């Protein structure tokens, strides 16, 4: 059920869950709350690359731990 | 025929949190009115977490991060499996946190039981008291 | 075997295999194994090549337009030859032959024909209907180009191929150098 | 747990308070597994503390607030100018060698992850380290870590003790 992420242990995939949820709420706090960037954008400058590739991670952090728990629950 | 509603277990189990939760909130309550950590904003009980999320900078953000972190990586390590059905292995609200391993026997484990008990349904009550007396000002006289 | 028989896991010692996979990405992804042999060895050819092209044009630069071939290092030759487009890879329409100074420079050129040699090589091997065993593990980075030329023997084929793939990482390594080094130094062939 | 490894000349078995007296083995295999992980943090951290005084990394910890290793100050002061980001990614990498490639290898004896003498199979990546043949050299080794853990452990809150002493970790010289 998880396609090529069959091989990953249960280990590898918490730690990669637990890892990519707090990079992606850091960078999704950062962007919207705490360093908002529409000012600098409408002022004219460029967004801060970095905060929109981290605040996709939040969701891929959601589906790597039920990755991770499934992979658990099968003994791996 | 759905399991729309939870077994006793998990009662139990929501019970025992929120007494801890609240015998945790009271004392916080009142030793924030009295005492103060630096580096962190000051604000009333009711305002605390909402100044910290607020503004996040020194410490209080990573305070709050690990605050936060610690509290899901506890739910999710134990989460009560099956409780809702009341198919739970474990006692409800038995984490196994016993590090001074006061109670172990089973007599002295159900007194103790029924003491906790009986504190956390009393925090709670004083919490809601302290919340509803706030946010209402005449209906509680101490607040 | 481990990386499904792959060349290039053995170490220098002989009895001894290095097979280099910390993270264990072979065992993870199995099924593209082929894929990632392709891309190692595309890797260590750019690189082979890029990094002589790091060294020679210190020595020798041909004559063409000084928009881009009067650069002063190899750092700043990229983004003298890649022009100053609206838009990165977007030729100029208005101004086809580059008087607003806005068109596309000889490196959109060699572009255009590297990637029609990659979707006429390496896309035509991997996903043509008409050739169904298509990228595998044995024939990985292999597309006829001087086979001719490799030993009769099948040890010496194996042999030279490690070559070919040794000489492709170590030129991977020594271009990252020579190009971070020449970005921070701004200096000649020592620094590449 | 006598016979146990890390008993020597200068004290014996040395549990005062007796809170290995229940003899639970596997009590004991946890104290010892965090016992060895303390003290190998200790010793990380007592060399952090002895070779920021003498070299600083060059470039910015934190380019984005010009932030550079020579800036910070190394102690328990560092604790407020490194990021609070520096700080959860140090605690990422360290979650990351707990969980993925630190795995005990036999529940028996606690602390051993199969990296070897001197934990050098974690020195780079790929490699595989093997354990020492000889049982006397296993013994002697495995002694001499936990005692400099001990060591360590004890030295690194002396450190503590002299920074918040002393606004520098070495005040007093
Ligand atoms: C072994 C675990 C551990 C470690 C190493 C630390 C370490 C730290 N915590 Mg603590 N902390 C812990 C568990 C831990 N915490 C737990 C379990 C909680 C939640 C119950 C907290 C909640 C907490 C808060 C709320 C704060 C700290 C802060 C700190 C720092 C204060 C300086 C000091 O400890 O002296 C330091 C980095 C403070 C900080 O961020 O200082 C920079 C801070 O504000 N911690
Ligand atoms: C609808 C969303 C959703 C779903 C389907 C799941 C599903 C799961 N979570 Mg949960 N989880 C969620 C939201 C969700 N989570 C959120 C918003 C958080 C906060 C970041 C968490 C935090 C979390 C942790 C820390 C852990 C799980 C774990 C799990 C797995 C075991 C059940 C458990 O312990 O839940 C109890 C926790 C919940 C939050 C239940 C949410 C029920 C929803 C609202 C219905 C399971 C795959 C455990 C696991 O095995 O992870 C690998 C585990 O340790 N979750
Ligand atoms: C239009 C030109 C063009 C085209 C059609 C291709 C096509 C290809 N290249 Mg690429 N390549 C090009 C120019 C081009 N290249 C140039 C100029 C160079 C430098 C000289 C390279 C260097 C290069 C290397 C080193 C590798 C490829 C690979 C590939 C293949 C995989 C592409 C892929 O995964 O994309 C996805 C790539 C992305 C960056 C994401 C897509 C863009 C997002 C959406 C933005 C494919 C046949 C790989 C291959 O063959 O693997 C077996 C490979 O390893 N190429
Ligand atoms: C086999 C490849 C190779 C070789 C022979 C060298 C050799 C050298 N590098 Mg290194 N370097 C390499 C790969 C290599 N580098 C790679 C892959 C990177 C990252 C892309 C770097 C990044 C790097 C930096 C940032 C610096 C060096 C520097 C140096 C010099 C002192 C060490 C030395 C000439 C130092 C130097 O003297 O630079 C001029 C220096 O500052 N290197
Ligand atoms: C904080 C980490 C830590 C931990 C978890 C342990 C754990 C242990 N120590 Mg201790 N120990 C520590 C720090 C620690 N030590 C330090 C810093 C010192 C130096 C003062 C010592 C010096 C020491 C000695 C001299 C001995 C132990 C021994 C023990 C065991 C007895 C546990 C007990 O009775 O309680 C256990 C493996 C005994 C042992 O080896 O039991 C097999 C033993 O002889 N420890
Ligand atoms: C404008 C710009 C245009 C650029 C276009 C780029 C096109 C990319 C070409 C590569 C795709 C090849 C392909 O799909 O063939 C299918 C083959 C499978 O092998 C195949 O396997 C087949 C059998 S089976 O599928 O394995 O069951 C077999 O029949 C076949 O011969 C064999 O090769 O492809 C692969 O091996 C997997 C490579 C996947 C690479 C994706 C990278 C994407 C970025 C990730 C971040
Ligand atoms: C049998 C049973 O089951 O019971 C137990 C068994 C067992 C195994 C023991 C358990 C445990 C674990 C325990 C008890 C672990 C305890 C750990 C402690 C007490 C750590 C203290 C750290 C203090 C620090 C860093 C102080 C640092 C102080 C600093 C940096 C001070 C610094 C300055 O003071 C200095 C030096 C001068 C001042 O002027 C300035 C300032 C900065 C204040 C169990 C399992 O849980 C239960
Ligand atoms: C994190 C950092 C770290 C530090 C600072 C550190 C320092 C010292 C010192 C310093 C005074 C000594 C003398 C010492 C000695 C040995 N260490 Mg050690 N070590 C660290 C890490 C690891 C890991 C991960 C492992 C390990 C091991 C061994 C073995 C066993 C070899 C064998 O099995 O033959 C021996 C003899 C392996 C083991 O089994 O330990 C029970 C093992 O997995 N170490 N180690
Ligand atoms: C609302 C209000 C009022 C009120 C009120 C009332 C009735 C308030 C009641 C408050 C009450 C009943 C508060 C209990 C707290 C318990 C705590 C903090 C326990 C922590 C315990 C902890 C953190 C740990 C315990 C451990 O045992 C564990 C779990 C395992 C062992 O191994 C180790 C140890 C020993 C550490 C006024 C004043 C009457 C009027 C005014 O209007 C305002
Ligand atoms: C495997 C192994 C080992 C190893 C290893 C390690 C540490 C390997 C590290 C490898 C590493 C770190 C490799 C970096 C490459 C960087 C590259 C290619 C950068 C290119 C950058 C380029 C081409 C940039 C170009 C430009 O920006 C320029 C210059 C100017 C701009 O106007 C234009 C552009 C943008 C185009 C051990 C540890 C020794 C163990 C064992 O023994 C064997
Ligand atoms: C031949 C061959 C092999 C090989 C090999 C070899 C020889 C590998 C060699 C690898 C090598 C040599 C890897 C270097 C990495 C260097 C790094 C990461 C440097 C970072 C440097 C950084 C991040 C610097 C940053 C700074 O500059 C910044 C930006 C600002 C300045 O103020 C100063 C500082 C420092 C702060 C195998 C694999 C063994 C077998 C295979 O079959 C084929």
């Amino acid at each position: 059920v998880l396609g090529n992420l069959k091989s990953f242990s249960s280990n590898e995939l918490a730690f990669l869950s637990m890892l990519f949820f707090g990079v992606g709420l850091y960078g999704n706090l950062q962007f919207n709350y705490y360093d908002p960037q529409w000012a600098k954008v409408d002022a004219g400058g460029y967004f801060n690359v970095s905060y929109i590739v981290e605040s996709l991670l939040l969701p891929i952090s959601f589906f790597m731990h039920i990755a991770c728990y499934i992979q658990k629950q099968n003994g791996k | 025929g759905n399991m729309t509603y939870p077994h006793v277990q998990w009662l139990r189990e929501s019970e025992l949190k929120h007494g801890r939760c609240a015998m945790l909130a009271i004392v916080g309550i009142f030793a924030q009115q009295s005492f103060h950590i630096d580096g962190y904003p000051e604000a009333p009980w009711y305002e605390a977490l909402k100044a910290c999320y607020d503004n996040p900078a020194g410490i209080v953000g990573f305070g709050i991060a690990q605050i936060s972190a610690f509290a899901m990586v506890i739910e999710g390590a134990y989460f009560p499996k099956d409780s809702w059905i009341g198919q739970m292995d474990r006692e409800p609200g038995d984490l196994g946190f016993d590090p001074l391993k006061l109670a172990k026997d089973a007599e002295s484990m159900k007194s103790m039981q029924l003491k906790e008990l009986k504190n956390g349904r009393l925090a709670m009550m004083a919490f809601m008291s302290c919340v509803v007396g706030h946010y209402v000002p005449g209906s509680v006289p101490g607040v | 075997p481990f990386a499904g028989g792959l060349i290039g896991g053995e170490s220098a010692f002989a009895g001894q295999d290095f097979n280099f996979d910390p993270l264990g990405l072979a065992t993870k992804c199995e099924k593209f194994l082929p894929w990632f042999r392709e891309a190692e060895l595309k890797h260590g050819r750019i690189a082979m090549l890029a990094w002589v092209g790091l060294v020679a044009p210190e020595f020798v630069r041909i004559p063409g337009p000084e928009q881009c071939y009067g650069a002063k290092t190899v750092v700043e030759a990229h983004n003298a030859c890649a022009g100053d487009p609206y838009f990165p890879f977007i030729i100029d329409a208005t101004d086809f032959y580059g008087k607003d100074g806005h068109q596309v420079g000889p490196l959109f050129q060699v572009f255009a024909f590297c990637g029609a040699v990659e979707m006429l090589t390496t896309f035509a091997k991997t996903a043509n209907v008409s050739n169904k065993p298509g990228l595998t593990l044995a024939n990985a980075g292999d597309y006829r180009l001087g086979a001719n030329f490799l030993p009769e023997d099948e040890a010496k084929a194996k042999e030279m191929k490690l070559k070919e793939l040794k000489n492709g990482r170590l030129a991977m390594l020594a271009f990252g150098g020579a190009i971070t080094q020449a970005t921070l130094t701004g200096n000649g062939f020592p620094w590449l | 747990f006598e016979g146990e490894l890390g008993v020597q000349a200068p004290v014996g078995y040395f549990d005062p308070l007796g809170l290995s007296k229940d003899g639970d083995v596997e009590t004991f295999r946890r104290r010892r597994e965090s016992e060895l992980k303390n003290g190998r943090v200790a010793m990380f951290a007592t060399i952090g503390y002895m070779v920021p005084e003498y070299f600083k990394f060059p470039g910015y910890l934190a380019p984005s607030a010009s932030l550079k290793f020579a800036d910070v100050p190394n102690g328990i002061q560092a604790i407020t100018k490194v990021p609070a980001e520096g700080w959860l990614q140090w605690v990422a990498l360290c979650g990351c060698y707990e969980l993925c490639v630190n795995q005990p290898v036999d529940a028996a004896d606690p602390g051993n992850y199969g990296k070897g003498k001197l934990g050098y199979g974690n020195m780079v990546l790929g490699i595989t380290a093997e354990s020492i043949s000889d049982p006397e050299a296993r013994k002697r080794g495995l002694n001499s870590e936990l005692a400099n853990g001990r060591l360590a452990m004890m030295a690194i809150m002396g450190l503590w003790v002299q920074d918040g002493l002393f606004g520098t970790p070495y005040g007093l010289y």
